[PDB]
């Protein structure tokens, strides 16, 4: 259970990553 | 190249009393069973 | 080869057949006297 | 309203319905009755009379135990009470 | 202990043979059957006064 | 069988009774 | 102008009795369900499945007759009366359970047949098929304890027999063998019946109770015309009155119909799936840490403790009669008792 | 309920049926009677001294 | 001017012979001894 | 078609399955299953 | 704004992103069954297919991936017990890595058709509208699953082109993948012939791919697409989960009583096993033949092997578990060791003696032995001071043949019962209950699980059906009816055909 | 709408909304297959069910 | 009381996952 | 554990009384 | 391994509580706008 604990929160960062990069906030000038 | 068929969901303050009503109710009865 | 439940399985389907065939002959035959009337 | 049957209230108070129903009735009626005073209803159906639910000396249920050999099972049963 | 109270009273009172409690399933299959029965018959025939997105 | 008979008998009594008493009316539908 | 279209047109002509396509479904199977039901419990006997009198012939009354199951030896046999244990043989049929399945089937797609006049006397009237959709509750509770449960267990002799007294011994059969009182399937159905018999009530005497004075009369009934426009009763009465006898109330008259439907809908399915696992014995029977501890503590009793020792009663008192086939021989020195009794 | 307080019970239909010797013929209700009696030896197990449960 | 055999005079007949017919059945068995 | 009053097809009626349903109460106890 | 449950409906008229849904839904399903494989692989136990079999330690997916020829680990195990295998790419641990992988691609797929929505693919040429030829894409799909469906049937099945499928003997004893013939006539449909599987996938495979090619040729009728709705997308919806909710009952029933596709050796024993003593007569027919050939009962007990013995044990059956009971079938009698032997019963007269064997419907039943005839000649008592057939009083013994106690004899009452209480379960094993924490009560099998589930998922499709089924035949009045429809439609006589106007007087 | 190359080739396979064959079309050819295969489950069924016997057919895990 | 250790994370979740979606369609809800 | 569980959910319950007829949404006569 | 039993709910709730504060408050800042 402990293994399948730390996997899961690895995995949910690498999916955070995706949706920071390719569904951001577009910057936007003024 | 915004997507036409979007539309707002809600969910009113009545529905949610009878939503976690319905879930603590689910809760109290199922518990005993998980813990067995 | 022909066993005994094959013959009446047979029997079944023929029979079934038959009354259905019965319903809806006398089905249509009423429904074409017994004729809606639309202005 | 109306789908153009004759009103029960009306053929049940009519007259030539009580001609018809006095008779057929009381034949149906009469036809039940014979039906199982004739003893023609334990036959048709496979009933026991009060006697023939048991050989006077057992004590134990014909219970059918073979799914195909089960028609002729029961059939020994009832040759075992002559 | 709802339940103890049931198997025991059926010992003691064989009220499943007892026509006032059949005269109670009667009730209460009965009171479920016409509520089911009329909110479907009152909810079949609601007035159209909304579009397909919104609730009825 | 005998018995097939009476059973069948009054029921037969009572078709054909209510045949002749009802026999005009029904020949007036015919449409 | 096809046959089709002119066989659709009488299917379809309003008459005292609408028949529909659905009918030609319905009527025969229903009626045959019906008429074999009553055959049966006039005329037939179970002695050759079961070991019991269960028609009228025989002198049952009306609480003992029953249209009993098939023998356990049968299986699931569809019992056909041409298939190969009746062998076309009309009176050795109803000897071995023939009318059962005969029932069970007929009666099955007669409740398909009902449920598609529904739909199609509701599309040809123009409202919602609501009522359709509730009959599904029936139909899910009649299919799961009527052919599932049976289908997973060793026979159709395990299935409910056709009968008032037959039917409390179903009850009690799946209190001491499966705990089905302690199933929260079970537990959710029964509040969704008695929830649905308490909205009923409920409702039903608050509108009786919020009435307008439409009329002079002391019979309030004669003050309703079905085309007048206007509620027949106050809902702003109502809802005032039972938010501050109860705290809550209903605003809205939509949901709360659509809430009766729901309600006893909801719980008769809940029930459904319960049953799908008895099918398989998958019951809520125990509960482990209780029988640890029990088993350890001659001091610890519970309710729960208390009801096994009954369903272990049921199971030793009832298996010889109702299970003959299992030829169960138990001495008097093995049957379960407390004291005295 | 209110009056099977006062033990007017259901109906007791047990042998109530029997062929022509007399040997009973079993119902569905002496089915339930069977049952009946697991639950009447086995409730309170250890409370009766007596053979009849009377309240 | 109304008929008299109908679809409905169908329904009625399917149910009210036979039960008639049974209850007769049912009477005669009262009598009946063992 | 319409002559006799429904009021007396009624009580004909009625006393007749008050005689049809006490014969089968009588038998309860005569017979078969009466128990004796 | 939409009610919550009815948020997907904004889908409906917009097949890319339905597609992308789609394509999410079925990377959700691939990484369960890789995430759910690796499971598996992490806690199953190789060591002992004999006592410690799939189906007793939880297995779900194992099966279904042996029971198509994936039978070895990279580790080098097999699940018939063969070390050193070398299994290549396609193992248990290569199975699950390529669902992974086909579930990620299957994600990246699925954003771009939610991006990249607006596709002229999807609108009709005529009017500009989003539509779809359901009719069409019917054809399409149902060619392209013939093709599969043949292919699979030709290829795999018969070890032409693949592995071919689990086959055993009756009593589930030399369980292996081996290429299977198709049986053509009548035993084919059968369904514990296996030849059947093959043809049926053969021939329902050219089918599909006639129909199929029918159906991209031919239009529907305007009969059938106006009774059917057939350019509305909820009357796939209703007519497929039909089909689905069809398919469920029948993978219920043939899993819960057997078939070639659900062998014993990967789902455990059926329930139906039991009630009819199968292994029983089996075991014992074995016994009666050894004997005639001059064996010994020590000989012919000793060569019954352990394996079928295992399967004469109500702890095997799954009919003897319940809903809340979880995990593998080790949690509750433990994990099986080895059978003790068989245990035979003798009264003081030197008579032997059989305990009647529980039956699934009872948690608990009593210690009869009866004789030969089903006479009762000894029990275990509840009430002791007027019992007549106890075990002291009747001198009984119990003595072994086989196993880890063969030709020991106990006499000594304490020990003859608690052997009596075991032998109602069928055979005795040892079982270690220490390594689980096993509480002594049984569970049920995969093959128990797979059932209820199917069965009940099946049940409420059912309502599925009807639910949109009914949206499909009424989507004109669903937000309510005709706030001007006339009494005269709905009243008694007027039109002669109900709702019918044309009909009037 | 977006083209795209791989869009352009399935186009035709999209392209038919609405267009049906002239009244009752293959309506009877459609029952004739339906009656057939009505029948054939029910064969299935009954093999299954041990109400058709077949000779060479043994509905048991001994086949 | 020997009960099942995951029971308490079965129940908490059971509870909180469900609880949580509706309040974040209702929290929303207010703020439009 | 489990005894503090059944009392914790109970006790979210009680609360969800008082919030439901204290602060449900007013029935307006509009 | 011999890990504490507890150390999984609180995990979770160590995930969950504090991440379902943040998603409530971003979805009903979105539908403002
Ligand atoms: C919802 C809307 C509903 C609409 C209502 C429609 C109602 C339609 C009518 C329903 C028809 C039901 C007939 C099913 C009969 C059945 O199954 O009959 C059962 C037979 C299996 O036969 C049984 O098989 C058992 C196992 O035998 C096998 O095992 C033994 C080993 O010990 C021997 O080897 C034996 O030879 C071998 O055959 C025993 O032999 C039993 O005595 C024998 O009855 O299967 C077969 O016909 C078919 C098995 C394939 C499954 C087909 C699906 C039907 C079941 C779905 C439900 C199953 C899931 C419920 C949970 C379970
Ligand atoms: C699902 C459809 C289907 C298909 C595609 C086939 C196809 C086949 N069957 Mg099977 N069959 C089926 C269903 C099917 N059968 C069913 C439900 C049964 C009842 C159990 C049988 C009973 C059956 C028998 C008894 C025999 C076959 C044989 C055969 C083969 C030769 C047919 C022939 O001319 O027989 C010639 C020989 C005969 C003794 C006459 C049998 C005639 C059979 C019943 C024809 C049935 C198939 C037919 C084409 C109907 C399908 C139409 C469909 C595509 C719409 C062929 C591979 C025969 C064979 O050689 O294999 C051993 C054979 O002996 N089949
Ligand atoms: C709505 C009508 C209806 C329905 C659904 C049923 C249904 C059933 N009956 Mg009941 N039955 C009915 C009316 C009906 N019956 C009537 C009116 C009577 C009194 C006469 C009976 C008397 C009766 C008895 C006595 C028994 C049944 C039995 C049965 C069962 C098995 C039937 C069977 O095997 O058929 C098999 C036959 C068919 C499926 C019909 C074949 C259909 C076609 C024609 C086959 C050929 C297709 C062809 C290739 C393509 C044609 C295309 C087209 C364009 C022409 C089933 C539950 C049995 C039962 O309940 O046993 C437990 C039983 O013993 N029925
Ligand atoms: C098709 C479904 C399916 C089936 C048949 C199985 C079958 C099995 N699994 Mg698998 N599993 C599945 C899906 C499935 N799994 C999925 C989706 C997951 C991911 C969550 C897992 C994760 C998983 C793990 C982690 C483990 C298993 C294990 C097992 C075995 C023991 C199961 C057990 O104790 O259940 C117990 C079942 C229950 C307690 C039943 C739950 C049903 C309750 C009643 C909830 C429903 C109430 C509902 C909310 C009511 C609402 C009403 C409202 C609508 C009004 C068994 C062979 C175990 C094993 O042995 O592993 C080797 C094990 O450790 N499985
Ligand atoms: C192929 C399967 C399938 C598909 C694609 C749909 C698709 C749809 N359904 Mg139907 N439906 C299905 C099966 C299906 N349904 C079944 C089996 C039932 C009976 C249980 C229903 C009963 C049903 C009703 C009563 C209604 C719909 C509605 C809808 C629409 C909106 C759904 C929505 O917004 O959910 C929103 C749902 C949520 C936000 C969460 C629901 C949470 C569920 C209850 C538990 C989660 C399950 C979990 C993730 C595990 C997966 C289960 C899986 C293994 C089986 C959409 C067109 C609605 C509609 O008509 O709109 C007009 C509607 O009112 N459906
Ligand atoms: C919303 C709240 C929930 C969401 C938050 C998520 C949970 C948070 C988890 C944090 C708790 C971690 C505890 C893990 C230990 C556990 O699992 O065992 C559970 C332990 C109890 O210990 C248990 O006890 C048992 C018998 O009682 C046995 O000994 C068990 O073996 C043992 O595990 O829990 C506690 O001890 C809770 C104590 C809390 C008091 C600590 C505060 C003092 C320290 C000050 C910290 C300030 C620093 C702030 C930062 C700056
Ligand atoms: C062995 C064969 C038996 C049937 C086999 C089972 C399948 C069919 C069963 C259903 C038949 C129901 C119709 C019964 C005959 C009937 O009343 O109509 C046909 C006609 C005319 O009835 C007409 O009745 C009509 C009203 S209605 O359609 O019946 O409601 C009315 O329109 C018309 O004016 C009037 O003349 O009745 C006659 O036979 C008169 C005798
Ligand atoms: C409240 C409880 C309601 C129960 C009904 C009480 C009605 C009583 C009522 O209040 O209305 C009385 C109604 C009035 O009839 P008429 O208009 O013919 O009589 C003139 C009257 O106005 C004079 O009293 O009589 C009938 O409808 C009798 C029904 C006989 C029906 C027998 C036919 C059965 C057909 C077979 C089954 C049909 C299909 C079933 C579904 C598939
Ligand atoms: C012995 C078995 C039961 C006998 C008494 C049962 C009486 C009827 C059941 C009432 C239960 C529902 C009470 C709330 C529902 C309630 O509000 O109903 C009110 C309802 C209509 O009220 P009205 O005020 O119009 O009529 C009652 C009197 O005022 C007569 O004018 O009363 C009846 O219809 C009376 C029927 C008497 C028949 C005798
Ligand atoms: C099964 C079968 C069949 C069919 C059959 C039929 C169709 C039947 C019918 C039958 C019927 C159809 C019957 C009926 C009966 C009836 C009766 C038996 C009744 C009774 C009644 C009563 C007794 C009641 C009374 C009362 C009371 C109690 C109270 C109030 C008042 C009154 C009056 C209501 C066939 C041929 C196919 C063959 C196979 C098998
Ligand atoms: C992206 C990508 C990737 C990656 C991937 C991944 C890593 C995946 C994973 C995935 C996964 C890993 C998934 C999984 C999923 C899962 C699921 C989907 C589950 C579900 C479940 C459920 C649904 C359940 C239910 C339930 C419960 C909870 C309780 C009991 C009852 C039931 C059973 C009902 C790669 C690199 C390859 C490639 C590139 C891209
Ligand atoms: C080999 C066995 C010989 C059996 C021959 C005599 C039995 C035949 C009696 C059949 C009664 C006809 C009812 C079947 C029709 C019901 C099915 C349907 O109509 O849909
Ligand atoms: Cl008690
Ligand atoms: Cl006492
Ligand atoms: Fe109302």
């Amino acid at each position: 259970m402990e293994t399948i604990t730390y996997v899961f929160i690895f995995a949910c960062i690498i999916a955070l990553f995706f949706f920071a990069i390719f569904f951001r906030e577009p910057p936007r000038i003024t | 190249e915004p997507n036409p068929n979007r539309q707002p969901v809600e969910l009113n303050r009545t529905s949610l009393y009878l939503g976690l009503l319905l879930i603590l109710v689910l809760a109290l009865l199922f518990s005993s069973y998980f813990f067995n | 080869t022909i066993t005994p439940s094959l013959k009446g399985f047979f029997i079944g389907l023929l029979s079934g057949a038959v009354v259905l065939g019965l319903t809806f002959a006398v089905l249509i035959a009423i429904s074409q006297i017994d004729k809606v009337q639309r202005s | 309203g109306t789908t153009g049957e004759r009103p029960f209230s009306d053929i049940i108070t009519s007259v030539r319905y009580w001609v018809i129903h006095s008779i057929t009735i009381p034949a149906l009626f009469i036809a039940g009755w014979l039906f199982v005073s004739t003893g023609l209803a334990y036959d048709v159906f496979g009933t026991p009379r009060p006697d023939s639910y048991y050989a006077q000396e057992q004590r134990s249920i014909p219970l059918v135990t073979d799914r195909f050999e089960a028609k002729q099972q029961v059939e020994t049963f009832l040759e075992q009470l002559k | 202990g709802t339940f103890n109270f049931m198997i025991v009273f059926q010992a003691e009172h064989n009220i499943l043979m007892h026509p006032f409690h059949q005269l109670g399933v009667a009730g209460v299959f009965g009171g479920a059957l016409f509520c089911a029965m009329h909110g479907s018959l009152v909810t079949s025939s609601l007035i159209r006064e909304t579009t397909e997105t919104e609730s009825a | 069988d005998w018995r097939v008979l009476v059973v069948l008998l009054p029921v037969l009594l009572a078709a054909g009774w209510a045949v002749r008493n009802i026999l005009p009316y029904a020949v007036k539908q015919v449409q | 102008r096809g046959w089709f279209d002119i066989l659709d047109d009488w299917l379809k002509r309003d008459r005292f009795v609408f028949v529909g396509w659905s009918g030609i479904l319905l009527f025969p199977c229903a009626y045959l369900a019906l008429g074999g039901w009553l055959t049966g419990t006039t005329f037939v006997t179970s002695w050759y499945t079961h070991g019991l009198a269960s028609s009228y012939l025989e002198g049952c009354n009306f609480l003992t007759v029953a249209v009993s199951t098939p023998a356990n030896s049968m299986g699931h046999s569809l019992l056909l009366l041409w298939g190969p244990e009746a062998q076309g043989d009309f009176t050795r049929w109803c000897q071995l359970g023939g009318l059962w399945t005969f029932i069970a089937l007929h009666g099955a797609f007669g409740l398909i047949g009902f449920m598609l006049r529904q739909f199609e006397i509701a599309r040809l009237v123009g409202v919602r098929p609501y009522n359709a959709i509730a009959f599904s509750a029936p139909i899910a509770v009649f299919v799961s304890v009527f052919l599932i449960y049976p289908l997973g267990q060793s026979s159709w002799f395990f299935a409910p027999s056709f009968g008032v007294a037959a039917i409390f011994r179903f009850l009690l059969f799946f209190q001491g063998f499966h705990n089905w009182t302690l199933n929260p399937f079970h537990m959710m159905g029964v509040a969704g019946v008695l929830g649905g018999a308490l909205l009923c009530a409920i409702h039903g005497a608050t509108v009786e109770n919020t009435l307008f004075q439409d009329g002079e009369g002391a019979s309030t009934f004669r003050a309703f015309n079905p085309t007048q426009a206007e509620e027949t009763y106050s809902m702003v009465t109502a809802n005032r009155f039972w938010s501050q006898i109860f705290g809550i109330a209903f605003s809205n008259k939509r949901w709360l119909h659509f809430f009766m439907l729901f309600v006893p809908v909801t719980g008769l399915w809940m029930s459904a799936i319960g049953v799908v696992g008895l099918a398989l014995n998958l019951r809520s029977y125990d509960f482990i840490s209780q029988e640890i501890r029990a088993a350890e503590d001659p001091e610890f009793e519970t309710f729960y403790t208390k009801n096994l020792l009954l369903n272990e009663g049921i199971r030793a008192w009832m298996a010889p009669q109702d299970q003959p086939h299992e030829n169960f021989v138990f001495p008097e020195e093995v049957l379960p008792r407390g004291n005295a009794l | 309920i209110s009056t099977m307080a006062f033990n007017l019970n259901g109906f007791n239909f047990n042998h109530s049926v029997i062929d022509a010797k007399g040997n009973v013929i079993n119902t569905w209700a002496d089915i339930i009677n069977r049952a009946n009696l697991g639950m009447e030896v086995m409730h309170e197990r250890n409370a009766h001294n007596f053979p009849l449960d009377l309240a | 001017s109304y008929p008299i055999f109908t679809v409905r005079w169908v329904a009625v007949h399917t149910l009210a012979v036979p039960t008639i017919f049974f209850l007769g059945a049912i009477a005669a068995m009262q009598f009946i001894q063992r | 078609g319409g002559r006799i009053p429904l009021w007396i097809v009624a009580t004909v009626a009625g006393m007749g399955v008050i005689v049809i349903v006490g014969l089968f109460f009588y038998g309860a106890y005569a017979g078969l299953g009466s128990s004796l | 704004g939409l009610p919550w449950y009815r948020v997907h409906t904004v889908l409906i008229n917009d097949p890319g992103r339905l597609i992308a849904a789609h394509l999410m839904h079925t990377a959700l399903v691939a990484g369960w069954a890789g995430s759910m494989a690796l499971y598996e692989l992490a806690t199953f136990d190789p060591s002992d297919p004999v006592l410690n079999p799939m189906w007793r330690q939880g297995m779900f997916v194992l099966p279904f991936m042996a029971r198509l020829g994936v039978t070895g680990s990279w580790s080098g195990w097999s699940i018939t017990g063969e070390t050193g295998i070398d299994p290549g790419f396609w193992s248990f641990e290569g199975v699950a890595l390529a669902h992974i992988v086909l579930s990620g691609l299957l994600f990246l797929a699925a954003c771009w058709h939610w991006v990249y929505w607006d596709l002229e693919l999807f609108r009709d040429p005529r009017t500009g509208e989003p539509a779809l030829d359901l009719p069409k894409m019917f054809g399409i799909h149902l060619f392209l699953a013939g093709l599969l469906c043949f292919g699979f049937g030709a290829f795999h099945l018969t070890g032409l082109f693949g592995p071919g499928m689990w086959v055993s003997d009756p009593y589930g004893l030399t369980g292996s993948v081996q290429p299977v013939a198709p049986e053509w006539g009548p035993d084919g449909f059968n369904p514990y012939n296996p030849g059947g599987v093959v043809a049926h996938h053969i021939a329902a495979g050219i089918v599909g791919i006639i129909a199929g090619l029918f159906h991209i040729l031919v239009r529907p009728p305007q009969r059938l697409y106006k009774a059917l709705r057939m350019g509305n997308i909820e009357t796939v919806l209703s007519s497929s989960i039909a089909a689905v909710f069809f398919a469920a009952f029948v993978v219920a029933g043939t899993m819960w009583y057997g078939s070639a596709t659900t062998p014993i050796e990967l789902f455990g024993p059926t329930r139906y096993q039991w009630d009819s003593s199968y292994f029983q007569q089996e075991i014992n027919r074995r016994v009666q033949a050894s004997l005639a050939s001059g064996a010994t009962l020590e000989e012919a007990w000793s060569a019954i092997p352990e394996k079928l013995a295992f399967y004469d044990y109500i702890g095997n059956n799954p009919a003897k578990g319940g809903l809340f009971r979880t995990g593998p079938m080790n949690k509750g009698d433990g994990i099986a060791q080895a059978w003790k032997g068989h245990a035979v019963f003798r009264n003081k007269e030197g008579e032997e003696l059989f305990v009647r064997r529980m039956p699934a419907f009872f948690e608990s039943f009593p210690v009869i032995l009866t004789d030969k005839n089903g006479v009762v000649k000894a029990d275990i008592p509840f009430r002791r001071a007027e019992s007549k057939y106890s075990f002291e009083q009747q001198g009984v013994t119990v003595s072994f043949y086989g196993g880890e106690l063969n030709g020991q004899t106990f006499t000594d009452p304490p020990t003859v019962k608690s052997y009596a209480r075991k032998a109602i379960f069928g055979e005795i094993f040892e079982f270690d209950t220490e390594t689980l924490n096993s509480d002594g009560i049984f569970r049920t099998s995969p093959r128990g699980w797979f059932t209820f589930a199917h069965a009940v998922f099946a049940l409420l499709f059912f309502f599925g059906h009807i639910w949109h089924g009914a949206r499909t035949l009424f989507r004109d009045v669903f937000s309510g009816i005709d706030p001007e429809l006339s009494p005269e439609q709905v009243e008694w006589g007027f039109y002669q055909k109900v709702g019918d106007v044309t009909t009037r007087r | 709408a977006r083209r795209t190359w791989l869009g352009d080739i399935l186009r035709p396979l999209n392209s038919e909304y609405g267009k049906v064959a002239p009244g009752w079309g293959t309506t009877p050819l459609m029952a004739v297959f339906m009656g057939l295969f009505l029948v054939f489950l029910l064969i299935i069924l009954e093999i299954y069910n041990s109400t058709l016997i077949l000779d060479g057919v043994n509905v048991s895990w001994k086949a | 009381m020997e009960v099942n250790q995951l029971g308490l994370i079965a129940t908490a979740l059971f509870v909180l996952v469900p609880s949580v979606f509706l309040i974040i369609l209702y929290v929303q809800t207010e703020s439009q």
